[PDB]
């Protein structure tokens, strides 16, 4: 019936001035644009059909052609930036926002979907969707006493479109738009559907990726305990954005970091730092590196939770980018820690795996490690035990590599190298 | 970031 | 000090 029309036939039906003929041709376009392999988006655009689809969105007496054109335009907007731009250039944004009030749930859902693709293109179209007034009718669709009464796919699409309004930077979303959205986001973050939970976590992770004032807006809504709970979920698609959000938060102030610790996050890190998915291990070790960049009482919590042996483990064996985050975690720890905390680090076995990574070709991890070694020597100076540490570095092959590195391309590596040799390996 | 329907 | 993402 409407399966496998040519673009030419679709144009012929849409141009016919027969509403039923246009309905059939629009559904045929929708089916073309729904195929997985190379949907002919550019052919449909080039045929001039977008203005016709956009005007079909306004045909209140023919709800099927509203749906079919909404779906067709949704799938054009799912393409490249240029393809999304063609949809926007045709006036689709206010027409889709009007459709959010449709009494037909499947049509308002399709308009939700299309706006998420438009907003998802980037900051400018995101902000353009916001300027046309999308946030109020979107949030009104969720203004029910219990989210559980909404259809499952409908709630998932709303959550995802809201997360695209929270997404992207340069610039970040408008402050007042974020404040308007956050209470609904908090509510979606406590819903029981794993996809809603994943996309809510993604939205929170976007909002916390920025300056401390952005983080504070989120942290002040009291969501950190729920994020920490989600950090322990069995579903990787929930854990991943929950961990990104938690990691983003601990790039903030010491006080924002303390809320993550107060909520119990560190008890999850034995699992996260040994997680089979290397991206989780990396994100978790980066998070740890920013926590060890904190106050001594926060470093002490890392100690109390037994997490220093887990950092030794990741330093000893992990994919290289995780190992580099572990090196950063160690230099931050030795930079801000007490003498006792640094002594404890050595007793846990940090020295040998630290030395082994001096074989890495990455110039910055060598700098990070040399700094850590200098920081540890400075603690051993305060104890008169430099010699015991030099022997430790020498027995594990480390002095061989610190002596090699004084003939290194980067001048700051060469300098840090010879300084270590002069003062501690005379 | 973007989702094609069906 | 902290490292942003």
């Amino acid at each position: 019936g409407t399966v496998n029309w040519s673009v030419e036939d679709i144009v012929k039906g849409i141009n016919s001035n027969n509403l039923e003929s246009q309905l059939q041709a629009t559904q045929a376009a929708r089916k073309l644009l729904s195929r997985e392999k190379q949907p002919p988006i550019d052919n449909i655009i080039r045929a001039g059909l977008i203005p016709k689809f956009v005007s079909f969105l306004g045909k209140t007496d023919c709800s099927p052609i509203q749906f079919e054109s909404a779906w067709a335009l949704t799938n054009i907007a799912s393409g490249t930036s240029e393809q999304t731009k063609a949809v926007v250039d045709g006036g689709a944004i206010p027409a889709f926002i009007s459709l959010l009030a449709s009494p037909h749930a499947h049509i308002s859902e399709q308009a939700v979907w299309a706006l998420g693709n438009i907003a998802g293109d980037g900051s400018a179209f995101r902000d353009l969707v916001i300027k046309h007034g999308a946030i109020d009718p979107l949030l009104a669709l969720l203004a029910v006493p219990d989210l559980s009464t909404l259809a499952c796919g409908y709630l998932r699409n709303l959550t995802w479109t809201l997360s695209n309004l929270c997404r992207n930077k340069n610039p970040a979303p408008p402050l007042d738009a974020v404040e308007q959205i956050l209470p609904t986001l908090v509510r979606l973050l406590h819903h029981n559907d794993p996809e809603v939970l994943a996309d809510s976590c993604w939205a929170i992770s976007y909002l916390t990726d920025g300056p401390n004032e952005r983080i504070e807006m989120v942290v002040k809504k009291g969501v950190v305990p729920q994020l920490v709970k989600l950090l322990g979920a069995t579903e990787l698609p929930i854990v991943t954005p929950a961990l990104r959000a938690i990691g983003n938060i601990v790039t903030g102030t010491d006080e924002q970091t303390q809320k993550v610790i107060d909520a119990g996050a560190l008890a999850v890190f034995p699992s996260l730092l040994t997680n089979p998915k290397t991206n989780i291990q990396k994100e978790a070790t980066w998070t740890m590196s920013n926590i060890t960049a904190g106050r001594q009482d926060q470093i002490q919590q890392v100690v109390n939770h037994g997490l220093v042996p887990f950092l030794v483990g990741v330093l000893s064996k992990a994919d290289f980018k995780t190992q580099k985050e572990a090196a950063w975690a160690i230099t931050n720890y030795t930079s801000g820690g007490t003498v006792e905390q640094i002594v404890y680090l050595v007793h846990c076995g940090i020295i040998e795996p630290l030395m082994n990574l001096l074989s890495a070709k990455d110039t910055k991890i060598i700098q990070v490690i040399l700094d850590a070694i200098s920081n540890i020597f400075q603690a051993a100076e305060k104890l008169g035990e430099t010699e015991k540490l030099s022997i430790m570095i020498e027995e594990c092959g480390g002095l061989d590599k610190i002596e090699a590195l004084q003939r290194h391309e980067n001048e700051s590596v060469y300098k840090a190298s010879l300084n270590l040799i002069e003062k501690y390996f005379s | 970031s973007k989702r094609q329907r069906r």
